[PDB]
């Protein structure tokens, strides 16, 4: 029953698209919070060594348009495939309208994309699950997250890849909806460093931004370093 | 499983119906050989036929390509004749877009791009043919080229194809005026690798020259032979 | 504003074969855009072409020829000058809404031994012992009609050609220049050229 | 008929078996590296023939895609060769042809993983059973060198090798590299890293190396455009070759 | 190993030895056929076969492709008929295109390649059918046996079919007595057949280089000699 | 046992050249009712058993007409029988809109010969599990061709299709010396032919509902005789 | 056997000529939301004075590919252009990809384009039905 | 794709309410020309750059629709470059002549680019005109634009056979020059550029060369901002 | 009627300076300026295809266009409407980030390049402006100087903005 995405079991359920959420389960953790003031993204670099160019390895924060960014778990090559088409539509959306994209209407879009090769027997799920954040006019700071399935959540804090229940649970323990931006910063990297398989949180193992204020900030490794050294790990 | 019929990758990371597809290039017993001079190129090929009802004069393995392009081929004469086809329409294609004679690298590196095509689609079978093209190219002069299944090529200074490929090779490799000469030679090596002493008819051979590229016909074979029994 | 093939052109059979011969002006109006143009066209060994009406359309469907008679030949070796014939005609013909060409086919064929088509811009196909075409073989009509002879000899032939193609160059303002020829025969392809100081005085 | 079934499909470990099965296809072949230096970029392999009377300046590993861009493989070299020409094409059809300009490292790099990320969706088709290193020079980004895998994914290096010898290579690239090499050092490093990698006869002859450097104005073909700018990317010479394995 | 179990089920697969079992079953298929032969003479060419409501002047196994040139199929009925009218087509789109009789090597290349392509794709069987073509041509006269693999190459005589064996040791030895007219060979054919009949016959003194029947009294003085 | 891996398609053979997938189409007729077919040198006959599903059904129809001069039998599967005729009719047509000529019988069993064929090649589709009987009047005189689904067309003196054809066609084979001579007197070609299908009968007997017969000649266009028509024949 | 493309000009016109963008409601008239065309305004009568080139640069490379089949039926007969055409429908039918725009690398190999580029190549030039699910269904013929 | 055709229409409705020289020469071909530009009679640009290269030993020049010479020039040259790197093989100038002909001639001559396309290759120096309608020639000298009469008229007066570099050199950048005096296209400098079989492609720029500033405070501002990006 | 009018641009010394009689004509993406002459939809029509060009450039490059990158952008981006062009008279004015070399650069409906160092102008009145532009101008002027070049050669062409282009800073002004 396995052998194509087109094919439901008896049971109903569609093996090949639970493998392909199964795939993200060893990306390593992507984690965002949504503060009152801005959203805090950072992911673990699992992939490491120490030959690999960190300064320039841009490989798991991506933006797709100004007030919105994604952070990828999973397979990069369709991750980077994905986010060029969401830029592309970005783009026709303000060539259109004139106006910035709201950021579920992009997610909307990224998530009908992803469902369609669940559905077509010649395409496999995009093994990658994207977090979303941005800000909108009409709702604001929002963040969600999207599964290899195509189906969609909003949240006020998500981790995906490895550990996903431990960080869950404690962001489910320590998050609280009036942080600040800075309290938020500190929330994630405390989240990292406890869920993380290596020995220590080095700075080098990290990949952090900000939507705040609208500006966005991917962190060059020495403020990476700074706001580590700021936080105590 | 599948890795079986149809060429996608084993666990190993091979290609199975690839290697497959090479060993049908030894499903026929002919071996050849083709070497350089300073300016013309020799193929050497044997012609097994030992039916007396079959008519050796329709019996060859070696095809001209273009005017100056030869090339001799091992394996199943019906993949043969459909890659001489395919090669020949090709260096046709090639004069009349570009204006000059194709040289024989870029016939190679054209069929073995299609080769490639064969080894990576799912529903195409590898051709199963190995390609050794002759030519004297105009800025490269004497070349020989080899294409393989796999849609690997590269150049040589001289080849041997077949079941004992390696005796000639290794018998070339022990050596290393007129393409008159250059045929004399390459059938004597031939002898002294194989054991055999050709027939008139146990052999074609095929010669390209700086103007064109032509086939010996069997009264010519013959008094190559009558010249190598000289010595 | 096409370049137009303002041309006289002459093949004439004879004993031996064929000779091809044309002038090598070339017209933009009344500004010789080249004077030393070779209008003469191999499209196979034997088999030789000259090309009317305009330059782009001609030099299209001789190179898609050469092209299937290069093919052919690689397939069943040497083709027929009727062969070359055939596809000058298919090519004119099915274009003929699209392109405005008309060839001179003249070539050597060791069965045949020499044979001239012309393909008027209908997209005709004539087999004949000589043709002229261009601007200036209209002046030429009435000598080549009186002079021409069956089975000339080589000598007589250039002759031939030399006077004919001297009174087109004489009479036309739109060909002029060197005349050039090529001969056909089984001994070979022969180039031959003469210079206005060569058939000017005669 | 009008479908064809996925070729790559995910095991329920979660991994894509085909890209696996290329990985190691890539693991097979015959080691290559490469190594940025501050003032270039090395890329060497060697040169395995399967007779001495095959033609070694035709087994063309190393290739030019821009004048400041070349790439290395290993694995099926047929389709490292059908994928240079469409890279090629690429850089001209998609940056060449809008910009004026060659794309820069990072861009080509990332087409190169594009076309090869979509043979792993195709159901007609396996994905390519090649990496490419692929070094580079860009006016803005610098040198730059990266590792495309057979899942499309890239990754910038420092250093890096792959096949046979990778992980011992890189292990020696890890111990040699410094932030502070010169192209020069950097040659003799991959030299070396080459030479305890290879098997059997180590020469120029059974190596190559290409260099991206300085514009090689001798290279350009031309004179007279000030402005205009040699090749980067240069290959050296067998004879260079043996010239260097004598220090 | 004749069966090829695993590599068998399926068109254009090779074996692990290289082998195409489709393609060797088709000739398997071949080897079920009626038994024919051809027969090359030093001026032409004769074709025989082996073989009640049927209409007599209607049952016809050898088939006319042109006139240029005949032919006779064994194996599948359908598939034969389909190569026959495949050949006699391109005979005459070359006519049509060339203003002569096809030669014999460029049908006989042609048909090769018809038939091997149907080797290339798994959505496509190999013929289940072998030829034998020949006639008169530019160059002489040429026989052919055309093989379900798209092999094929010039003979002096050829066999096909269940009795192929004996017919070709028979052909065989003919062929080193004479290392023949028109007349001999066909008695020779008629032979061979015996060892309900029909023949044909190509030869430029004979039948003036067209392919025509040999029938009536030629036919009894055949079967006499036989 | 074996046949059962090597019969999945039309495009395997067996370790024996079998085809067997083409076998259970010709097969498929056996399976279809008997009708008879006959011709003298002037006229010629067909003559069909129809059946019906239930004593509360009308009988299905047998015979067709591709023109005035030719008309058709059928025996085996109703869609593929459906298809031919169509395909058969619109080649009788196509044929008389370009050349206003009647298309020769012979002619139409050999475009049917193709069509039939081109299925048992490729890979999708299957053999048409019918066979057909065809007679016509032409230029050359009477037709009868006997089509079958592999590909094979024979034209034939008299014949038999369906599930006991063979009782039929043996009492054919035993008699046609008589019925190719019965020139211009086409009521006793008729009555052989009702005769040859009372033959190959069992538990049944032949009525103006169940029996369909047709006929065509030199003076006498394709016409189909059914139900109280039949009462003068049977 | 054609140098610049003939067949140019649709012979035929209905409303119901362009399938896959009917109107579910009367299927004889298109579906103008569907069609994103900007309303019924582009109606089908306004396919009227055409630039003359347009109607041969678009089908110019088809009209090569058939002159170069029929040179191919002419010389080495039915089975070269055959083969060809079945290698290419092959090609074509096996890659789908709903998202990329590019040319298939192997579909430019058997054109013989790996070294060309034409304008198409340079310059390869919506709130409805520019779907995935779109392309799946014009795919598939759902 | 392609060249778009979707404003035609729009566009009708709408509307209804220099000289260039090659020169082979004993071992080589010059090609020169004029720096001019001009829209309509006014000098758009002096010291325009009309010499293009096709690729390091292929250089072009051309006359018509300057931005159709232009895409044309840079397509050829970057399949010329494309089809090097695939054969390994340096360029022939035959090559790029068919395929420039055959581009222009699949436009029917709508692409109105005319040009002189001179070069050197591993067989030798070539020098060929190419017309919009995709119509070739070859020549020993060429001339274009609307001063082709008089540089024509200079070579005719001057060329011969077995001319060195310098001499050719000379020739050409007097035919030019005669058109820059003769032809009111023409003006400004002599751009040359020198092929020679054996050598490096010698590109010869302006190889010949033939106060009323306001006070500051003048311009009445009216306000002031500053825009930052 | 809001079509047409007339865009100069002028190079000073480490410094440019583009100007229009203006609804707006002067567009940016990033340190590069584009005017456009024209049909006002054509003028829109090609603010909005180079914003979406640039930005997407600025996205996967993580880097601002460079005005000579821009103008060849420009240049193809109007050669793919070779046929029913954009009825326009674009103009880039910009200074290298790297060099700091001013540059100018404009073009006719199809994307021929003019690339003039001294100064370019754009759509009606353009020979008038030609003439007013070659007296006034001279070579190296300094920034104020040539803004008061430019903005009396449009003044005097027949209610203007004047851009001051330096490397780190932009001066916008007004004139009546």
């Amino acid at each position: 029953y396995d052998s194509r995405t087109t094919i439901f079991s008896p049971e109903g359920r569609l093996y090949q698209v639970e493998y392909a959420l199964e795939s993200i389960s060893h990306a390593g953790t992507a984690i965002g919070i949504m503060a009152s003031d801005g959203i805090v993204l950072a992911a673990e670099r699992k992939v490491t060594s120490t030959l690999l160019e960190q300064d320039t390895s841009t490989e798991k924060l991506y933006k797709l348009n100004d007030k919105i960014a994604v952070a990828v778990a999973g397979l990069t090559a369709d991750a980077e495939i994905l986010i060029n088409t969401a830029r592309i539509h970005a783009q026709n959306y303000l060539k259109t309208y004139n106006e910035d994209i709201p950021v579920e209407i992009l997610v909307r879009r990224l998530s009908d994309i992803k469902q369609g090769y669940t559905q077509h027997g010649g395409l496999r799920p995009f093994g990658v699950s994207f977090i979303y954040a941005g800000y909108d006019d009409r709702y604001g700071y929002q963040l969600y997250t999207s599964n290899p399935s195509g189906n969609y959540t909003g949240w006020k804090a998500i981790s995906v890849g490895a550990n996903t229940s431990a960080a869950q649970t404690l962001l489910q323990m320590d998050y609280k909806d009036d942080m600040k931006v800075d309290d938020a910063i500190e929330l994630a990297l405390k989240t990292l460093s406890k869920t993380t398989d290596s020995s220590a949180l080095t700075y080098d193992r990290l990949e952090f931004a900000t939507i705040r204020k609208v500006y966005q900030k991917i962190f060059k490794p020495q403020e990476i370093k700074d706001i580590l050294v700021k936080t105590g790990i | 499983g599948y890795d079986r019929h149809i060429t996608i990758f084993s666990p190993e990371g091979r290609l199975y119906q690839v290697e497959y597809a090479f060993k049908a290039t030894n499903q026929t017993n002919i071996n050849s050989l083709a070497v350089r001079g300073k300016d013309c190129t020799v193929v050497i090929s044997q012609k097994k036929v030992p039916d007396k009802l079959l008519d050796p004069t329709t019996v060859s393995y070696i095809f001209c390509i273009s005017r100056t392009i030869g090339m001799v081929v091992n394996g199943p004469i019906p993949d043969a004749r459909n890659a001489a086809l395919r090669a020949k329409a090709e260096a046709a294609e090639f004069r009349y877009k570009y204006g000059y004679d194709m040289p024989c690298d870029v016939l190679a590196k054209r069929m073995a791009n299609l080769s490639q095509i064969y080894t990576q689609r799912a529903y195409m079978r590898p051709l199963g043919v190995i390609l050794t093209f002759v030519s004297v190219d105009e800025e490269l002069g004497p070349s020989i080229y080899k294409t393989d299944p796999a849609g690997y090529y590269v150049g040589y200074k001289a080849t041997a194809t077949g079941p004992k490929q390696q005796e000639i090779t290794t018998n070339l490799e022990n050596h290393f005026e007129s393409w008159e000469k250059v045929v004399e030679f390459a059938i004597t090596h031939m002898i002294d690798a194989l054991g055999t002493e050709f027939s008139k008819n146990d052999l074609e051979v095929g010669v390209a020259t700086k103007d064109k590229f032509f086939t010996l016909s069997a009264e010519n074979i013959e008094e190559r032979l009558v010249a190598i029994a000289e010595q | 504003g096409e370049v137009s093939l303002g041309t006289s052109i002459m093949a004439v059979t004879f004993k031996d074969g064929v000779i091809l011969g044309a002038d090598s002006r070339t017209t933009t109006g009344a500004y010789i855009a080249n004077r030393v143009t070779d209008k003469l066209t191999r499209v196979h060994d034997k088999i030789w072409c000259c090309r009317s009406g305009s330059a782009a359309d001609t030099q299209a469907i001789a190179d898609i020829v050469q092209y299937h008679l290069e093919l052919y030949t690689s397939q069943y070796g040497t083709p027929s000058t009727e062969t070359a014939a055939s596809v000058f005609k298919e090519l004119c013909y099915e274009n003929k809404d699209n392109l405005t060409a008309g060839i001179i086919v003249a070539g050597y064929d060791d069965k045949n031994k020499g044979e001239v088509y012309t393909i008027p811009l209908g997209g005709s196909v004539h087999k004949l012992p000589y043709a002229i075409a261009g601007s200036g073989s209209t002046f030429i009509y009435g000598y080549c009609d009186k002079n021409f002879r069956e089975n000339m000899s080589k000598e007589e032939t250039v002759d031939f050609i030399k006077h004919s193609l001297s009174q087109a160059i004489k009479w036309d303002g739109s060909s002029g220049g060197v005349i050039r020829m090529v001969v056909l025969t089984a001994a070979g392809v022969e180039r031959l050229i003469f210079y206005p100081d060569e058939y000017e005085q005669l | 008929d009008r479908y064809s079934f996925s070729l790559t499909t995910f095991s329920p470990s979660g991994k894509l078996g085909q890209i696996d099965y290329a990985l190691t296809a890539v693991k097979q072949g015959v080691t290559s590296l490469g190594i940025k230096a501050t003032n270039g970029v090395v890329i060497a392999t060697e040169k395995k023939s399967s007779s001495p009377l095959a033609m070694s300046e035709t087994l063309s590993k190393v290739s030019l895609l821009t004048p400041d861009i070349g790439a290395v493989y290993s694995g099926m070299g047929p389709d490292y060769r059908v994928l240079v020409d469409k890279s090629r094409k690429v850089a001209h059809t998609s940056y060449k042809r809008i910009y004026g300009e060659y794309p820069p490292t990072k861009l080509l790099v990332s087409e190169v993983a594009k076309i090869m990320q979509e043979a792993t969706q195709s159901g007609g088709v396996r994905p390519f059973g090649v990496s490419l290193l692929i070094a580079g020079h860009d006016e803005f980004n610098g040198f730059s060198l990266y590792q495309v895998d057979p899942s499309g994914s890239y990754f910038p290096w420092k250093a890096t090798a792959i096949g046979k010898g990778s992980v011992a290579a890189k292990t020696f690239l890890e111990k040699r590299w410094n932030d502070e090499l010169e192209l020069e050092d950097a040659i003799h490093i991959a030299l070396l890293t080459l030479k305890e990698s290879v098997e059997g006869e180590f020469n120029g002859d059974t190596i190559e190396l290409a260099i991206i450097g300085d514009e090689n104005p001798d290279l350009l073909g031309y004179t007279g455009i000030p402005t205009d700018k040699g090749p980067r990317f240069r290959k050296l010479t067998s004879q260079e070759i043996n010239d260097r394995l004598e220090a | 190993t004749s069966i090829g179990t695993g590599y068998d089920l399926s068109n254009s697969v090779f074996s692990p030895d290289g082998r195409n079992f489709q393609v060797e079953y088709a000739v398997k298929a071949v080897e079920n056929g009626t038994t024919s032969i051809g027969i090359k003479c030093n001026d032409g060419v004769v074709f025989a076969v082996e073989k009640k409501l049927l209409v007599p002047q209607k049952n016809v196994k050898i088939q006319v492709v042109d006139r240029h040139i005949g032919c006779v199929y064994s194996g599948l009925i359908p598939d034969g008929r389909h190569l026959v009218n495949r050949g006699r087509e391109e005979a005459a789109s070359f006519k049509k295109l060339y203003k002569t009789p096809i030669p014999i090597p460029a049908f006989a290349d042609r048909l090769g390649q018809y038939v091997q392509a149907h080797t290339l794709y798994n959505s496509v069987r190999p013929f289940g059918v072998s030829t034998i073509f020949g006639g008169v041509d530019k160059n002489g006269a040429h026989l052919y046996m055309l093989e379900p693999s798209g092999s094929y190459w010039g003979y002096k005589g050829a066999a096909t079919g269940k009795g192929r064996q004996s017919a070709k040791a028979e052909l065989e030895k003919l062929v080193d007595h004479h290392p023949l007219s028109a007349r001999e060979a066909v008695k020779q054919a008629a032979k061979i057949i015996y060892l309900e009949l029909e023949i044909s016959w190509c030869s430029l003194s004979e039948t003036n280089g067209l392919h025509k029947f040999v029938k009536g009294d030629l036919l009894q003085e055949a079967i006499d000699f036989a | 046992m074996f046949r059962n891996n090597y019969d999945g398609d039309t495009v395997t053979f067996s370790p024996t050249g079998r085809l067997f997938q083409v076998e259970y189409a010709l097969e498929a007729i056996k399976q279809g009712s008997v009708t008879v077919g006959l011709r003298s040198n002037t006229h010629a006959v067909l003559v069909a058993l129809k059946r019906n599903a239930d004593e509360l059904s009308s009988y299905q129809k047998k015979i067709i007409k591709c023109d005035e001069h030719m008309g058709l039998s059928l025996a085996g599967l109703a869609p593929d029988a459906r298809v031919l005729s169509n395909y058969l009719r619109q080649q009788c047509n196509y044929s008389s809109l370009v050349f206003n000529r009647k298309l020769a019988v012979e002619r139409a069993g050999h475009l049917l010969c193709d069509k039939a064929q081109k299925n048992t090649q490729s890979y999708g589709g299957r053999p048409y599990g019918v066979g057909l009987l065809i007679i016509g009047y032409d230029k050359s005189g009477a037709h009868l061709l006997e089509f079958q689904p592999s590909g094979n067309v024979t034209e034939l003196y008299g014949t038999a299709i369906g599930a006991r054809s063979q009782g039929a066609k043996t009492y054919l084979e035993r008699t046609l010396d008589t019925f190719i001579k019965i020139d211009g007197n086409p009521d006793e070609l008729i009555k052989a032919g009702v005769e040859a299908i009372s033959q190959s009968l069992r538990d049944e007997s032949l009525t103006v509902d169940n029996l369909s017969i047709a006929i065509v000649g030199k003076d006498t266009p394709f016409t189909i005789y059914d139900g109280e028509a039949v009462a003068k024949y049977i | 056997m054609n140098i610049v493309p003939q067949d140019t000009f649709k012979s035929q016109v209905s409303t119901d000529q362009d399938k896959s963008v009917l109107s579910s409601a009367v299927p004889s008239l298109p579906d103008t939301l569907r069609q994103q065309e900007g309303g019924a305004v582009p109606l089908s009568t306004q396919l009227n004075d055409r630039h003359p080139l347009e109607s041969t640069l678009k089908n110019w490379e088809t009209t090569q590919r058939q002159r170069q089949m029929e040179q191919y039926r002419q010389i080495f007969g039915i089975a070269e252009p055959m083969k060809r055409t079945m290698e290419m429908e092959i090609v074509n039918r096996t890659d789908f990809n709903p998202l990329s725009t590019n040319g298939s690398i192997h579909r430019d190999i058997l054109l013989n384009k790996e070294c060309s580029i034409d304008w198409e190549d340079v310059y390869p030039g919506t709130m409805v039905g520019d779907d995935v699910h779109s392309k799946i269904e014009k795919q598939l013929g759902i | 794709a392609g060249l778009s055709f979707d404003n035609y229409q729009r566009n009708n409705f709408l509307a209804e309410n220099t000289t260039i020289v090659g020169v082979k020469f004993n071992n080589g071909v010059v090609i020169a020309a004029d720096t001019r530009s001009t829209q309509g009679p006014i000098v758009a640009d002096k010291n325009c750059a009309k010499l293009h290269r096709i690729s390091p030993k292929i250089w072009c020049a051309g006359a018509g629709t300057a931005a159709d010479t232009e895409a044309v020039t840079q397509l050829i040259g970057s399949n010329i470059e494309l089809h090097s790197l695939y054969t390994s093989r340096e360029p022939r100038v035959v090559s790029a002549l068919q395929m420039l002909k055959q581009h222009l001639f699949k436009y029917q001559g709508h692409i109105g680019a005319y040009l002189i396309v001179a070069g050197v290759d591993p067989t030798g120096s070539h020098l060929f005109s190419i017309h919009a309608h995709g119509s070739t020639d070859v020549g020993y000298y060429l001339s274009l634009g609307s001063g082709s009469l008089a540089a024509m008229a200079v070579l005719e007066s001057h060329w011969k056979q077995d001319l060195t570099k310098e001499e050719a050199i000379k020739l050409a950048s007097d035919a030019i020059q005669a058109g820059i005096w003769n032809d009111l296209g023409s003006g400004s400098n002599v751009d040359v550029c020198v092929m020679e079989i054996g050598k490096d492609a010698e590109y010869l720029r302006n190889y010949l060369t033939p106060s009323y500033k306001f006070p500051r405070g003048t311009t009445a501002v009216l306000k002031e901002s500053i825009v930052n990006i | 009627s809001i079509n047409g009018g007339i865009v100069v641009a002028m190079t000073g010394k480490d410094c440019v300076a583009i100007a229009c009689d203006l609804f707006e004509k002067i567009f940016h993406y990033g340190h590069v300026f584009l005017g456009i002459t024209g049909l006002a939809t054509d003028v829109t029509t090609l603010n909005e295809m180079f914003r979406y060009k640039t930005n997407l450039y600025k996205l996967k490059e993580e880097r601002a266009i460079e005005p000579e990158t821009f103008t060849q952008l420009v240049s193809s981006s109007l050669y793919e409407r070779r046929f029913g062009p954009y009825f326009v008279g674009p103009v880039v004015a910009g200074i290298n980030s790297k060099s700091g070399k001013p540059f100018i650069a404009g073009f006719d409906l199809i994307g021929c390049i003019d690339e003039a160092k001294d100064f370019i102008v754009s759509g009606t009145a353009s020979d008038q402006l030609f003439g007013m532009c070659e007296s006034l101008y001279e070579p190296n002027l300094e920034p104020e100087d040539l803004f008061e070049t430019i903005s009396q050669a449009l003044l005097n062409a027949a209610g203007a903005v004047v851009y001051i282009i330096k490397k780190d800073e932009v001066v916008k002004r007004y004139l009546k």
